[PDB]
This record gives C-alpha cells, structure tokens and sequence, in this order.
RNA sequence: AAAAUUUUAGGAAUAGUUAAUAAUAAUUUAUAAUUUUGAUUAGAUUGUUUUGUUAAUGCUAUUAGAUGGGUGUGGAAAAAUAAAAAAAAUAAUUAAUAUAUAUCAAUAAUAAAUUAAAGGAUGCCAGCCGUUGCGGUAAUUUCUUAAAUA
C-alpha cells in the first residue's frame, strides 16, 4: 500500500505540472537556438522555378 | 499492394530498384489456381420472432465456409465491417497457412 | 549559411502544399487582381477576417474588376459588424485633446460559445448590442393611454417602409393591421427610424447604450434624414423591427439515388436543414438608400432580385457575347464537349457555369435567393432589391434512408429548437445602415472605368461626385 | 463513384451528372453549387478542385459557427454532406497538375510528404496502382476528393511509415494500411495519460499481462510493451489492421516481442479448455474507445429480444458487460478517453459514473484527468473530412484514465482503498 | 536603405556606424547568462571575422558568496558580490 | 540546500553561490518584498533616528 | 492602451485598485494571467507614471 | 523615439498619418526644461 | 452610463453623495425616494458640497426604471427590498428592460435573491444581489464589503460604479450568493465571538492575571480571530467585574440575530429533530438568552454572562 | 593590391586568349599566353593547428563566410526577411522577461530542433478417388553484451 501510494502522488504531481513544465522546457530550447529555420520559405523557394 | 511495391522506386541512396515482381509474367498473374470459385445459389437472413435464419443454397461448398459467412455476418450485424472491407476480404483470397 | 546535420541517404526537397493566398483574400474580399468575365445577381458571401475589410477592398466588391454600371449584387459579409465608442475631448493634461474611442469588430465577436462539461446553452442575440435594443423595444412596450399605434405610424415608420407623408403613414399601418387581424397570433416588419428615447443629449447626442453600430468599410456618405428642418441625429441608423398582432431544447423524435450499385451503407446516412417559422398567410424594399443589414437574431431574409438589375445583367453578358464569341464553336451536345478548347467554348463554358450557380441558388420560382443571417453579419442590400425575412428557429436531423422512403418531416431523428387586431409587442432584429444611393455608372464612365485607378486613392471622390469622371487620367 | 445523371439536377444541361469546373468560379459560386447539392469535378486541373475543397469547407463552417455542440454536430453533418460532393476523376492521372516529368512540378499534398523528383519519377505510376487495390478502375467513374487525399495520405503511411513522437521515440515507425484510423495529435494525450500511468504503477500493482481491444492503430499495444509488459495481446475487428500491426511488431526490433495481434470483436475468443486459449487471465484490459461525433450524439436502447445501447454507451456498456470473464481476480481493467462525451452531449447521465453506481458491477480504484493540451483532428474516420477542434471547445476537453476493478476483489484491494486521500465507495467500508 | 528593413533591428545611419559600448549575451539559459563588455559597431558585423573591435571586459550577473569574508574583515564583507573584469 | 539530494550534489547543479569548493549551501537567510501596506486602511511611516546603538 | 497588440485597456478587472496596480510587480503581474507584450505594456506606463511621465501618446491603431 | 502627445495638431487625412508632429506651445516650453536637465 | 440609487435609508445616502461626487460628469446619477422633500434636501446637500453631474429627483419606480440603465437598491428590510422589486404593482424587476441591471445591497433571504434573479432573467435584465457590511462612516469615507452574485459579465461592466463607494468587491457566482457569503460571514462572526468569550472565562477560570500578554500569545498562536482581538480588552473587565452592565455598541446582539435570522429559512429542513451545527447553534442560544435577557441592543462582549444560559436550552431541548 | 598551402585506379591538350601601346572606348605590333613540375573541362567540392583517437609532426572530423540583369538609388547592394544590435524627448533600467500569453483561423510531424540535475516462425496427407467438401490434428520442430571496431 506504500508503493500503490507513491505511485498515486507521482502519478498525481506529473498531471499537475505537465503544462507548465512544457512551457518551461520548451523556453530553455527556444533559448539555445541560434536561428530557427523557416521550413515554409524552404519550401516554397523549392516549388519555384 | 505487392505490385505497387515491385514497381520501380528509388533507393535511399538515389540508386534505382526495380523487383522482379513488376514484371510481365509476374505482373499479370491472376490470383487463384486451385478450384475455389464457388457458386452460392441463394444465401439470405430471414427475422423469426426471437432468432436471425441465415438460409444458404449451393451445389458445393468449401470448408468451414458456412461457418466463416456465418461469422462475418455477425460482424455486420453489429456494424463492424463496410463495403471496402467486404472487397478486400474478398480479394484477399485462399489463406495457405492455418 | 544555416547549419545542417549531415546525411549518408539522399534529402528530400519537399516543395508543399500551402492555403493559396488568392483564395484567402477572395473569401477575405480583399482580392485586387481577380477580374470576372461575367456579371451576376447572386449573393457574394464573404468572411471578414481580422478587420482587413476597409472601404477600398468594398468599394472593388460593389464595383467588381470586369467593369460595371451599378452594384447590382447582395454582399453577405460574415462577421464584420463594427462597434464605435463615443468621442469627447480631454480637456486636462497638457492641452485639448480628442478620444475617438474605436471600433471593436473583431475584438468582440457578436456571440460566445458555451461549451460546458458536467435543455443546452446557447447565444441567440449579440449581447453589444442587446442593450440599445432594450430601449428601442421599452419605448413600444408600454400599455399607456396612448395607443401604440400612432407611436409606430409617426416615431417609426418613415415617409415610405413597404411597398405602396402623414396620411400616408396611417394608411400603411391600417392596410397591416387590417390584414393581421384575421390571425390570432401574426407578425410584421417595418423599418423605423431610432426613438427620441433612445437618444441622450451631452450638444452631442448619443445612444442609450453607449454603442452605436457601425461598419468601418461602409463607402459612400451615410443617409441624411431632416427633422428648413435640421438633421435627424443618428438617421443613417434605423431599426428594422418586427411588430407582433393578435437557452433551446432539443429532441429526437421517436436510398440514394444519384449512385449507380447499391450501397452496402450510405455515404450520407444523414442530412441537417435549418428550421425557419411559418409566415402568415409582406416583403419591403427601400427605393432611396442602400441598405446594411445587422441582425440581431438569426433570420431568413428571402431576396427578389429587380427585373432592372436582371437585365442589366442579362444585356451586359449578351453584348459581351456577341463582341467576343466568334461562332465558330458550333453546337455540341452540351458545353463541356471533347473539342477544340476555343475561347468562345471557353467563354460559353464559363457562362453556362454562371447560369447553373444562379438557378442552383435562386429557388424554383421573379427570382429569389434565401439567404441566412445571423448575429454578427452585415449584409448589404442595394436600391431596388426586394426582400421578404423571416425568423430561423434551429435545426433537424433527417434519416436519408426514411426521406428517400416517405419525406423529410417523417424522417428526422433529432430536432434542436430555440424560442382588427392590436400591436401587443415589437422586438428588433436587425439594425439597418442606410446610405445615400452609391453612383450608377453611365455608359461611357462604364466604359472608361479601370479598376487599377482606384487601388490606392479615388474612393471617396469616385462616391462624392458620383461615378468616375471620364477623362479620369488621360485626354 | 459512378454517378447517375437522372437523379442529378439538371441532367439535360450537364448529361456526365456533374458541373465541370474549368478553374475561374469564385469558390463561393461553387459552394453554392454545392449547398443546392450539384456535383462538382475538376475540368483539367486538380487545383481548382483542392481551392474548391478548401474554401467550401471554411464558408460551410462560417456559415454554422460551433458555439455549442448541438451546432457542432450539425455542422459535421452538413459538412459531410456537402464535401461528399466534391468529386475527381477516377483517372486523376489525366489532370495536367497531377505530374509534370520535365520539370518535376506537382500539385497537391503528394509533396507535403514526397520530393517532387522522387514523385515525379517513380511514385505517381505506384500511387496509380496503390488507388486501384481499394477504388478499382472498373467499379468507379468518379472519385471524392477526399478519398483521394486519404489515398495520397495512407500511401505515405504505406511507403514511409508515421511516427507516434510522443507516445514512442523518434526510431519506432508503423505503416497503418488505407482505412485503419491513424493517431492524432490529442488522440494521443489519453495515451501519453495512460502511458504514464502504467510507467508508476506496474511496480506496486502485479500487472503482467495486459489485453488491449479495439487497438486499431496498435499504438496503445506498442506504448503498453514499451512501459514495460512482458506479455501483450491486441485485438481489433480488423484482419488488415491486425495484419499490418504484426508487421509493425515484426518491424519495431526485438524490444517488441510477444505482442500478438487477433482479429475479432470487442474481446478476444471465449474458448475455455477446447484449446484452452483462456486461463490467461490477464492483469489489466485496456480500452481506448474511438468518440465520433455520430457514435457519441446517436446512442439509445434498440433491440427488443437482446436490448442493447447504441453509440458511446452501448460501447462502454459491452465492455463493461464482457470484462471479467477475462480478468484476473486482482486484475485491474482501465479505460483511456476524452471529456468530449459530456462536452458533446451535457444532458444524458455520464455513462461511467452510472455504470460504476447504478449497476454496481466495478468499483473504481483510480481517476486521473489532464487538460488537453494541442490542437488537431479529434477521432478522424480515414476517408471523412478533417474538423480541427475549435479553442473554445479545447478549452473545456479533457482526457481522463479510469482505473477499476471487480466488486469481487474488494477484500483483495481494500487495503488500497485504505490510505488517506482516497474515495472507498459505500460498498467497501462495509 | 534596404527596399525591405530588417524590421526587428533597425538602427540610426547606417551601418557600420560609429562604435558603441554594449553588453553582449551568450546564447545560452539565463541560469548561466554572462555578459561581455565589448567595443563594436553600430550595425553588428556578423560578415568579417572580426565580430567586434576591442572587449573590455565581462560581468557575471548572478551574485557569489564572500569566500573572503575571513580575511581582514571590513564592513559588511559578507554580502554576496557581483564579479566583473574592466 | 544540502548536499544530500542527489539532485543538488551533482557538479552540474545551480543551487550554490560558488563553484569549485563544495555543494549546496547551508541554512542562509534572504528578505522578500511584503507590498502590503496600502492593504491596511491607514498607512503610515514615522522618519525617526536610530536610539539602539 | 494604444497598440492594437498591447491591450491594456481589456484588463481594467484584473486589478483591484490604484494602488493594486501601482504596487504589483512584474511577477505578480504575470501571475495575474497577462500576455507579455500588455504585462510589459503595463508596467511601462507604471514606471513612467512613476518618473513623472503620464499615459499621453497618440492611439496608433487607426 | 519622438513622443507624439494625444494633444498636438491632428492631421485631419485619411490617406496618411492622422496626427501630425506639431505641437502646442506648453509642449515646447516643457520639453526644454527636459532638456536643460538633460544637458547638465 | 445612468445610475439610480433608490434605497435612501440611513446606509443609502452615502452611496448616493459618493456617486455624485466621484461621477465627474462622467456617468449620470438619478436618485429616487418615498417623499420628494427627503430627496430634495439630499440633493441640495450634494450640491452644496460638491456635484459634477446634474441629479434628478424621481418619486415613481416607473420614471426610475425607464430612464436610468443601472438601479441600486440600498434599503433597510427584506419587506421593504420585496416592495421595491417584485410585489408592487409598478414593480423594479417586473417592468425592467431588456438589458438594464439592477444591483440590491440589502441582506435579504437566498429564497428572495432566488425570486429576483428569477424574475429579471426571465424579463431579460440582470439582477446581482451584493450585500454590504460596514459602518455609515465606512461608506462615507468609501470603504466596504460588496459581495456580489451574478453574471460575471455583467459583474465586471458594474466594477467601476462599485468603486466609487465601495473597497473590497468580490465575486461569490451565480445566482444570488453573495447573501448566502453574508449569511455565513454572519454566522462565523457569532461563533467566534463566542469562543472568544469560553477562551476568556477559562483563562479567568485557571487564574492568569495578565491578560495584555495573553491577547498577543492568542493573536500570533493558532486558532486567533478577529472577534477575539476585539472583544478581548473589554471582555478582560467585564468577566472581573460582571456586576457592570455591558456598554452599547452600534454593533448589536439584536443586529445579529436579526441578520441570522435568514439562516433558518436558507437552511434546507429543519424537521431532522438533530442539530448539525453544533458550534453555531451553541453560539445562538446564548445570542438569544442575551436578547431576552433586556440586553439586546448592549455589545456583543456580552455573551459571556449568558452562556452558562446557552446550556439549559441545549439540555431541555 | 600581392606571396603561399587542394582532391579524382584506368592522366591531355586549353583560349572573347599573353605582353607592348600617343590606344578613356586598342581597326595597331610581336617568334604571345596556360600545361606532363599534371593545365582546361568533367566528377567531388565553403574554407576551417578548434572534432575524435593515439606512446605518436599518424589517422580522422567540422556550418565563419561569400553570391556580375529586382529599383543605378546609396558613402557602400548586402535589399522581399527580420531571439530584438533600442533605432535622433529618461518609453522602461534593483526582476528570473530574453514568453509561447502577438493565445482564433484552412494543415498535414511528411518535417525542423535538442540531451535533465531549481509470444513469434511453420506445415503435411488419395477418402479406390466427379466440386460430398470427413478427417489425421488441440499438427510438430526452429525461436525462449555483440556487429562495426580506433
């Protein structure tokens, strides 16, 4: 019953702070990035001819 | 499926792939050899008050055919199945292995 | 350079699919290169999108690139409805300085969605405006002395609401009546002008809930109305109001033909219809202003088209015909025949397509097109046009497989629903912007028109001195 | 399709039963066209038909705005009506757009997933025999735009595989064939729930053996062996899916071994000692029922002989009826769904919660919910078009994780219900 | 002087300009953020490979303990210090 | 923060005010803001020079 | 409140009064439930409120 | 960047910036004595 | 916007000078009363003070409501709110339009706010019930205790007219709770007054004479309140000497029994023969005992007298 | 402006060409110029004591950039996109913001980035012999640190 409840609280915290853990791990990637590439514009320069 | 895969493509390297299968004599091979094509005369479903009468009427019949009907049947009573899926399964033909 | 991980396989140049942007600015209506070969009369549905709908891209969708003589065309504008703050000057501070206010058209939509997680909840008003129509409807609401009836002649109704001065106000409202009384229950629109309850001195005159609708990409100079008499404050806005005469819940009620097999299911088990109220066994036009319809409700407005705008465009089309048709496509069996692609068979293609989309969309009959308004749009109706409306109450759900059977009103499934003789009540649904009537082209400003020449200035001069000047940019 | 031009509108006029698109009507004209129910195919070019699609689809839902879900079920169905008449040639290969060999130009979402040489050289010939397999040439003169969209997107999934990100890592791909409901982005939260779940709670719980039904993508059967299971089995109703989840299985390596797909019904074969596939009984049964719009909206009693639920509720009542007959004794089965029942459908009683009370046949020993948290397509029927979820309707959706287990095991799993913080029900403390 | 200005970076005339003290980033969290005192253009040279024209110096923002609050003390010595070199 | 969560022992770790000598740091003292005053319906602040030193 | 990107003026309930206003710091102002651009917007005007500058710049959104 | 007060000349056209870059003479004495405080 | 005040009590007119003087001409005041004269001097008094914007006097609900868009009701008794509202023939929610609001700051029963919202939803306004707490010199220096219920929409468009006489304003939900929060606020008062003064005669009780640290000791221990903070340096005299009669405060043991006797009618069933409110009706039998000791209108302080009182109903009963 | 350092199993020719010139803008003069000391073209192809490895002057790896027909404007083309280098009034300067929160909208994870330490496999067989579709059979066996390596 211990371990069914230390289970329970893990189980419990990781539904309460999933939103803002993404957002904070999210932020340390765009934080690390020195220019994001603009797959769009890549692929419409690939279209043209 | 397996003619369109045989077909030519390209590799993951650019290099060019064509399977033997993709050709005429392995193209253009029908599906069966063996005398599956039956005839079901009559097969119909008929409500009595509290039981369904599925009534099939054929000079021959393959193996457990009856039985297998009888169970895609029930399928599509309770609405599992659809027209594509009767074609595929249909095409799909003889299954060698048990 | 950007960085790349190195690959040992062959990349892949993917060129993509993107929303074309042609068509986002056509349903935006804010497209300044399309040019239709054809004129119509057949309603333009457009949806405004985060307010790039302004005067310039509107003064193209009445006058569209092809060159025309009129706007001859209902112009459905989904959204769009814009609210303006009043304007007052600050006088503290470091000297006098003007506060317009603004327009909230996209920042405020007319109705929220309730979506609820635990008889449903539903908008069936925009709730901006919900309060100015308060005072409209309390100012008919009362059971004084004075009967309602010579209210509604005078305060409401203008010189001419419907089809045909004091008398003649009178007269109108007594043929109403007198028709409704055989009802135990009937109802009747008019269009009125605002009551002098409604508005509030400060001289500025405002309205009693500190709104007044507007829409920000009305072209032209809005109607004038006089009380010589002075202007009426806030004439251009005018209520269109549905006089009656004497939350929704939903409920479930307890083949097809266009394939060639038979299906072992149907591709559309099911159909939805809008579900409009019965009309008592009157349409109304209004032959001096162009007119922009904001419902308040959710109404089915029934339009007839005028027989001059009909053969304006039937002679237009025809003339171009005849001046760019050669004859030579023949006669195949129909149009879209295997031949050579002529432009004359390109032509005669692109105007028998024409001539499908307006009878797919007008009713089997002269000809009307119903159209559904709802809380939030703006529809623009021009001079001459006639039009019946009425009041949508839901929706239905109608087996395909029973309707192919029997009909429509057996086979339905589930049903979502929303809810002489004497005026007892008058509600508002729809709140009209009357504008001065726009230019109607002569032939030759027809002709020397150029749309080009209007794509960054010209508006507003085109619509003051009416039509464009010949000799516009050359000589 | 084949079409019938006597039962078209105006057969006389257009004999082929459909209006011809030469690519210059204003897509609102041919929306109209559309709403008074005219079929529509492209003349020449595929363009004018995808322009069409698309800004029908978004006038159809300016047109019923989704401000409850009374007119969100409206709108779908309208929508299906409509986009259920927007028509390609069977031969799509005749349109000019369709390839270009010369200067590999293409058009459509073909090159959202292919190169435009690889398409243009090789791919077009083997999408041309991939469509026949399902549509054949004979059979159908016409083709719904979107069938050839599903086509083009169930043939990437056939060449190149998808990939579940979230629930599995970058390296595991499957190939779910033509018609087999693929994975959606908030499809997945449920499972990444659920994943979660059995990640805590295999250790305290002895849960072995799991049986997943229903897993017609197998993403659930894959996200359960990878948390970790020593024995799994699938089923689903259909033979290709189950078919194609093997492969995958086969293809995935060796960390998914003992995965066994089965073809049948909401649960796997009754036989109980003439071959003794029973007497497996497994530790947890798991249930990631698919939540349509039809299928949750249009539910009800039919049947007068065998009376049954239909929709959503008969779904969950059938679960809920066989399980048990499978389940161990300190068996746990748990169910993996969205909020979007009771956000869809507010006035009819929570099915759960009055199976759990009314009938008093499970007993629940877990609940956990988590706000959905992306955007996308919500329970997608392949061949159907796509309805993204609007925000005001996202905002409210939530997945949730039911955990049960029988009334039987009680005195088994009362010490669980024990521990402070819990919700025993009235049948435990007596 | 660009038909299309870099909108996110405009400057004042033109470039290289006139040189300028700023205090460089790292690309990096701010949980290990340190500036740089750097002489440089106006308008960032990201062309040469002579990004700037002289560094004076660094600052670490993030404040350390007095490990030498034990020698000499003074007054309030024990506040934690922000490093730099000039 | 003690050197005994394994989370903080490790070398990597930001919850120190040094680097290269230990880890953690023991029990320290810092002062947060209580902008609470205007809370209170009458706020007031008497100037007056230091008398305990 | 004059960009149409800073909308300050849609957060006139998400403080209680002058001083509420005036003392909330950025962290707190984002605890709040405020975007960034009108967050800093608001402290901004704060700030400059504060230096002696009052709220008095043209409505650029027209 | 240039401040432009909600109470300086308004540029009553609708084909360009509504208000114009004037100023009262309030503004004018004011901002010296920003300057002055500027220049020390 | 026109707001009306129509209450005129003896809490009301602060609301009406404090709309006026902080209106600065920017939203228009009406103000309504039984007798015209009463109005008339309220409005030459604002005047003479200080007034921004032009005020009218109105005598009839039926000018009040077809002239102004929000009314505020700030009256004396349940009865008196009834009339106002519902009852009369001319009546506020009755005749209200479409889209007007009305706000009703006096505690009435949650059955009467029930009523009310009822009414004015089904005629299409929106009524939010916000009783207030406090004293008249309270609102006259602009602080109190809104506790409004109601549409939250509509809530926030009425924000800026709570201010102008009002501090704390708070949000309870829908459909009239803010009487239900005033109730309870109530009730928690009474029972914490009450512990209060059992904390007190104990200390007595064991024989600790210094009652100036023990206030302190109780204040930044657990289980402090308030009541206790209050009571506590008059309740130290009154259990020493209990031969004083306690002093009059314009808080009363009369006031809050008055303003609990809505609970009972907001309680579901009363028929149950058990009690489950221990505490709080403890604390009532001895508010009562008090009352019909002739100490009604004395201070709260006084229940420590009668709560050995507040036990014989306990046992009879 | 100059000096100097490149690759290819099947190794040869290259050229809007070299110098001189009272020649801006070459009607001229010459026994001109590149190349087996490996040129030209074609193929590969940003460079890159920063990477990795080792006893190792060996092997191995790499993303700073640049851009003769889109306005001749500009001091300079580097000009169709812009994690922001604050941009002519102290906007703000004790804040972790370098926000997504610039929250909706057709559109797909195909694709672009990043390494925490607040049970499967797998069949076979004449029943005196017609396409009756019975059985043997709940068929039995193989499956339950290494490869690449400095």
């Amino acid at each position: 019953a211990d371990a069914v409840r230390r289970a329970k609280i893990r189980t419990v915290q990781h539904t309460k702070n999933a939103l803002p853990f993404a957002a904070k791990k999210r932020a340390a990637q765009r934080a690390l990035q020195v220019r994001r590439r603009n797959v769009r514009l890549e692929m419409s320069g690939n279209r043209r001819r | 499926l397996d003619r369109a895969a045989a077909l030519p493509t390209f590799n993951e390297y650019g290099q060019r792939v064509v399977q033997p299968g993709a050709h005429g004599k392995e193209y253009y091979r029908v599906a069966t050899n063996l005398p599956t094509v039956r005839t079901v005369d009559r097969l119909d479903v008929v409500r009595q008050d509290d039981e369904v009468l599925i009534w099939f009427v054929g000079r021959s019949f393959l193996r457990h055919q009856i039985r297998n009907m009888v169970s895609v049947l029930k399928a599509a009573g309770h609405g599992l199945w659809n027209d594509l899926e009767l074609q595929q399964a249909l095409q799909s033909g003889f299954e060698p292995s048990r | 350079r950007m960085p790349r991980k190195p690959t040992p396989y062959v990349r892949k140049f993917l060129e993509g699919c993107p929303l074309p942007e042609t068509l986002v600015d056509d349903i935006a209506g804010a497209n300044l290169k399309s040019m239709a070969p054809f004129f119509t009369t057949a309603p333009r549905y457009i949806v405004a999108a985060e307010s790039r709908l302004s005067k310039l891209f509107f003064h193209h969708a009445l006058y569209p690139a092809g060159g025309a003589r009129r706007p001859c065309r209902v112009l459905i504008v989904r959204g769009g409805r814009s609210v303006r703050e009043p304007s007052f000057t600050i006088n503290t501070g470091g000297g006098r300085g003007e506060v317009g206010g603004g327009s909230r058209g996209y920042r405020d939509p007319a109705r929220r969605a309730y979506f609820y997680a635990r008889l449903v909840k539903r908008a069936s008003v925009d709730g901006l405006l919900s309060p100015l129509c308060g005072v409209i409807e309390a100012h008919f609401a009362v059971g004084g002395t004075c009967n309602d009836a010579v209210a509604t002649e005078g305060d409401g109704t203008e010189s001419l609401a419907k089809g045909g001065s004091n008398v003649r106000a009178a007269k109108r409202v007594a043929r109403l009546l007198h028709d409704a009384a055989h009802h135990l229950s009937s109802f009747f629109y008019v269009h009125t002008q605002l009551p002098d309850s409604a508005l509030f001195v400060s001289a500025v005159f405002r309205l009693a809930g500190g709104l007044e609708p507007t829409v920000h990409f009305a072209v032209g100079a809005p109607l004038s109305v006089l009380q010589s008499t002075t202007v009426l404050p806030f004439g251009h806005i005018q209520c269109l109001l549905r006089v009656r005469t004497r939350t929704p819940w939903c409920n479930t009620a307890g083949v097809e033909p266009w394939k060639l097999g038979v299906s072992l299911d149907p591709k559309v088990p099911f159909f939805m219809r809008t579900l409009t109220e019965k009309r008592p066994s009157q349409l109304l036009v209004r032959n001096d202003c162009e007119t922009y319809l904001l419902p308040q409700r959710e109404l089915l407005l029934s339009f007839h088209v005028p027989e001059e705008a009909e053969a304006m465009c039937k002679e237009q089309n025809e003339e171009r015909m005849r001046r760019q048709a050669a004859l030579g496509y023949g006669s195949p069996s129909h149009v879209f025949a295997e031949g050579p692609r002529t432009f004359a068979r390109v032509l005669h293609g692109m105007k028998a397509n024409l001539a499908a989309v307006e009878e797919a969309s007008s009713t089997f009959r002269s000809r009307v097109y119903e159209v559904r308004a709802l809380p939030g749009d703006v529809v623009f109706v021009p001079r001459g046009w006639k039009y019946s409306v009425e009041r949508i109450v839901g929706t239905a759900i109608i087996d395909a497989v029973a309707a192919s059977t029997a009909s429509p009103r057996e086979a339905l499934r589930a049903v979502f629903r929303t809810a002489n003789a004497e005026i007892v009540g008058v509600e508002v649904d729809a709140f009209v912007l009357c504008y001065k009537p726009y230019p109607v082209l002569s032939n030759a400003q027809a002709s020397t028109y150029v749309a080009a020449n209007y794509v960054h200035s010209g508006i507003d001069d085109f619509y003051a001195k009416g039509g464009n000047d010949v000799y516009h940019k050359y000589t | 399709i084949t079409l019938r031009p006597d039962a078209t509108v105006d057969p006389e006029r257009y004999p082929l039963g459909y209006v011809p698109l030469d690519g210059s009507e204003s897509v609102d004209s041919v929306w109209s066209l559309v709403k008074s129910g005219a079929f529509v195919a492209p003349l020449s070019k595929i363009e004018t038909i995808h322009r069409a699609h698309v800004g029908i689809r978004y006038l159809t839902q300016s047109e019923y705005p989704a401000l409850s879900s009374i007119d969100v079920v409206g709108l779908q169905t309208r929508l299906k009506e409509l986009c259920s008449r927007l028509l390609i040639r069977r031969d799509f290969w005749v349109l000019d757009d369709y390839n270009d060999p010369e200067l590999n130009s293409s058009f459509g979402i073909q090159n959202m997933y292919f190169d435009n040489f690889k398409w243009s050289q090789v791919l077009w010939r083997r999408f041309q025999q991939y469509v026949e397999e399902y549509f054949p040439v004979a059979e159908h003169t016409h083709l719904t735009y979107d069938e050839y969209l599903q086509l083009l997107r169930s043939f990437s999934h056939f060449e190149q595989g998808a990939k579940l990100l979230p629930l599995l890592p970058k390296r595991y791909r499957i190939h779910p064939p033509f018609g087999v409901p693929a994975l959606s982005r908030i499809d997945m939260e449920p499972l990444l729930l659920y994943s979660q779940w059995l990640k805590n709670f295999r250790g305290p719980l002895k849960l072995d053996a799991a049986l997943v039904i229903r897993s017609g993508c197998g993403a659930a059967v894959f996200a359960t062996k990878l948390n970790g299971v020593p024995i799994v089995r699938g089923v689903d109703p259909n033979p290709r899916a189950v078919m194609s989840c093997r492969k995958d299985a086969q293809r995935m390596g060796r960390r998914f071994d003992s995965i066994s797909f089965r073809v049948g019904e909401m649960f796997p074969d009754k036989d109980d000692g003439n071959g003794v596939p029973n007497s497996r009984k497994y530790d947890i049964i798991v249930f990631y029922p698919d939540q349509g719009c039809y299928n949750l909206f249009f539910t009800n009693a039919i049947g007068e002989y065998a009376p049954v639920l239909t929709g959503f509720a008969g779904t969950l009542e059938h679960f809920f009826e066989e399980a048990g007959d499978y389940l161990s004794d300190s068996g746990v089965i748990v169910l993996c769904c969205t909020n979007v029942y009771s956000i869809l459908k507010p006035t009819e009683p929570h099915p759960i919660e009055y199976e759990i009370k009314v009938n008093r046949r499970w007993v629940l020993l877990d609940y956990y919910d988590m706000p959905v948290r992306g955007k996308g397509t919500l329970s997608h029927t392949p061949t159907d078009h796509h309805y993204r979820i609007p925000m005001e309707m996202r905002k409210c959706m939530r997945s949730e994780l039911w955990v049960l287990h029988k009334m039987t095991s009680i005195a088994h799993f009362a010490h669980i219900h024990n521990i402070p913080g819990a919700q025993p029900p009235s049948c435990v403390v007596s | 002087a660009r038909a299309v200005i870099k909108r996110r970076s405009p400057q004042l005339w033109g470039a290289p300009g006139a040189p300028i003290i700023r205090m460089r980033g790292h690309h990096v969290v701010w949980k290990f953020q340190s500036y740089d005192l750097v002489v440089e253009h106006t308008h960032k040279r990201r062309n040469s490979d002579i990004r700037l024209l002289h560094y004076l110096g660094k600052h670490c923002p993030h404040p350390q303990k007095s490990l030498w609050s034990p020698d000499t003390p003074v007054a309030q010595d024990r506040h934690l210090f922000m490093l730099t070199t000039v | 923060w003690s050197p005994r969560d394994p989370s903080i022992f490790h070398e990597t770790s930001t919850r120190k005010f040094q680097d290269h000598l230990y880890e953690g740091e023991p029990l320290f003292m810092q002062l947060r803001q209580c902008p609470w005053r205007t809370q209170a319906k009458v706020s007031e602040r008497w100037e007056m020079d230091e008398v305990a030193i | 409140d004059i960009h149409r990107l800073r909308p300050t003026s849609d957060f006139k309930a998400s403080f209680k009064d002058w001083n509420d206003l005036f003392t909330c710091d950025k962290r707190q102002l984002r605890v709040r439930g405020i975007p960034r651009m009108t967050r800093d917007a608001i402290r901004t005007a704060v700030q400059a409120f504060q230096n002696g500058n009052p709220p008095e710049r043209f409505d650029t959104k027209e | 960047r240039q401040i432009r007060p909600y109470y300086n000349l308004p540029s009553k056209s609708e084909h360009g910036r509504k208000m114009t870059g004037f100023l009262t003479p309030y503004r004018h004495w004011m901002w010296k004595q920003n300057e002055l405080w500027r220049n020390v | 916007l026109n707001v009306g005040v129509v209450g005129m009590g003896n809490m009301g007119v602060p609301i009406a000078r404090n709309l006026g003087f902080k209106a600065r001409s920017a939203m228009y005041l009406q103000i309504h009363s039984r007798a015209l004269s009463k109005a008339k001097r309220v409005c030459d008094d604002l005047s003479v003070d200080g007034a921004t914007c032009a005020m009218r006097i109105h005598d009839r609900y039926s000018t009040m409501t077809k002239w102004c868009d929000v009314i505020v009701l700030a009256l004396a008794d349940v009865k008196a709110s009834r009339h106002a509202l519902l009852e009369d023939n001319e009546s506020l929610i009755m005749n209200a339009r479409k889209g007007q609001i009305i706000v009703d700051h006096t505690t009435v029963d949650a059955e009467t706010s029930r009523e009310c919202a009822h009414e004015a939803a089904r005629r299409g306004a929106y009524f939010l019930d916000a009783p207030m707490s406090g004293s008249p010199r309270a609102c006259f220096n602009g602080q109190l205790l809104l506790m409004v219920g109601g549409d939250a929409e509509t809530f926030q468009k009425m924000l800026p007219i709570f201010h102008m006489y009002a501090d704390n304003v708070f949000h309870m939900g829908e459909s009239g709770s803010g009487t239900a929060a005033k109730m309870i606020s109530q009730a928690l008062v009474a029972s914490h007054n009450a512990a209060a003064a059992e904390a007190l005669s104990m200390a007595h009780a064991l024989g600790i004479e210094d009652q100036s640290k023990l206030v302190q000791v109780l204040d930044a221990s657990w289980g402090s309140s308030t009541m206790l903070r209050r009571n506590a340096p008059l309740l130290q005299d009154l259990i020493r000497n209990p031969d004083k009669t306690p002093p009059t405060s314009a808080v009363s043991v009369d006031r809050l029994l008055s303003d609990l006797a809505h609970l009972d009618a907001s309680l579901p069933k009363r028929g149950g023969e058990d009690e489950p409110f221990p505490v709080f009706d403890a604390a009532l039998r001895s508010l009562a005992a008090a009352s019909d000791a002739g100490m009604g209108d004395r201070d709260l302080a006084s229940v420590v007298h009668y709560i050995e009182a507040g036990e014989a109903e306990l046992r009879n009963r």
